[PDB]
């Protein structure tokens, strides 16, 4: 049984300690399932914010994309796990990281209607101007979507 | 005749109750009183608000990791029932992974989509209501809960994804 493997089960269950102890026997802190899903997507997406910081203490790829080109900041600014964008991109996460779509991280944050980690995401460098594969920007979400407030935050 | 037909696709994890949902639609029984190489219909005339239309349910049951097929099936389909069980928090985790890939093979941010949380029948659910509706938020689709045991929500489910074609 990979090491590896025996992380993500731990890192899917939110078991810290565990974690830990995987991480201090040689686990790889990159290990990715089926779907690309690293240790770090799986703390990102669950919402266990502990282990997404020992996870970066301990050298995990903060910009480890999936098979879908979606990294952990994605997933926790569609989920809107607020404090856990705020340590990846601590981390140095790309906060204009594409996936297969184009989509970046403030796409999914304003679809999802998350206005904080929107305006977190700005205060980090996102771009507005980014287009995703249908020539569309997070803005132009705002508008078809009719969320006045977040088209606010996006215009400044 | 020349009543609308609407393609609709299970998608979901192995065991979250995607052919159970498919039989209490069409055969109105669950699991229990299914019998194959009987009950083969995969067809079934509504009518949903007011109008007639054919369902045809294009399961992905037992094709589920095999790509080639499952991508297939979606292609083919115009709307999607992500299913997971709400007793099984690794078939939430597999809604992600199914909406995305629906959004790559038919190549579109928005496609007609229903979440739904079957087996919510049982107590001491381990994917809570607010979890789901926050997922569902997040996503800007329906979240209906489902017992394709005892029939609750399962017309919902079907209809809500045609309610939600008929109106992209
Ligand atoms: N209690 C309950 N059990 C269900 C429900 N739906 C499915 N099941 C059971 O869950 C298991 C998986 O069902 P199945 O339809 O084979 O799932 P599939 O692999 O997604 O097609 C079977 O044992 C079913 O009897 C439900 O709504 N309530």
């Amino acid at each position: 049984m990979d090491l590896g493997k025996k992380l993500l089960e731990a890192a899917r269950a939110g078991q810290d300690d565990e974690v830990r102890i995987l991480m201090a026997n040689g686990a790889d802190v990159n290990a990715s399932d089926r779907w690309g899903w690293t240790p770090l997507h799986l703390a990102a997406w669950w919402g266990h914010l502990e282990i997404v910081e020992v996870l970066l203490k301990h050298g995990a790829d903060v910009n480890a994309a999936d098979l879908h080109g979606q990294t952990p900041l994605h997933l926790a600014a569609m989920v809107g796990h607020l404090e856990i964008v705020e340590v990846l991109l601590k981390y140095g996460a790309d906060v204009n990281a594409k996936d297969t779509m184009g989509a970046t991280p403030l796409h999914l944050a304003a679809q999802s209607g998350h206005l904080e980690i929107v305006e977190v995401l700005l205060k980090n460098g996102a771009d507005v101007n980014a287009q995703d594969k249908f020539g569309k920007t997070a803005f132009d979400i705002s508008i078809d979507n009719g969320n006045e407030d977040l088209a606010e935050i996006l215009q400044k | 005749s020349h009543m609308t037909e609407y393609k609709l696709v299970v998608v979901g994890a192995v065991g979250v109750g995607k052919s159970a949902l498919t039989i209490q639609l069409i055969q109105n029984h669950f699991v229990d009183e299914y019998d194959p190489t009987i009950e083969d219909s995969y067809r079934k005339q509504v009518v949903i608000d007011g109008e007639t239309c054919l369902l045809d349910i294009l399961d992905t049951a037992g094709q589920e990791e095999y790509s080639a097929m499952r991508d297939q099936y979606m292609r083919t389909g115009e709307g999607f029932l992500c299913v997971f069980a709400i007793n099984n928090t690794k078939s939430f985790e597999d809604i992600h992974h199914y909406r995305e890939q629906i959004k790559r093979v038919k190549d579109s941010e928005d496609v007609p989509m229903v979440l739904v949380g079957n087996k919510c029948d049982l107590p001491s659910r381990t994917v809570d209501t607010k979890q789901a509706q926050d997922l569902a938020r997040s996503y800007g689709i329906p979240f209906i809960e489902t017992s394709a045991k005892t029939r609750q929500g399962v017309d919902d489910a079907f209809y809500t994804l045609v309610r939600e074609i008929r109106k992209h």
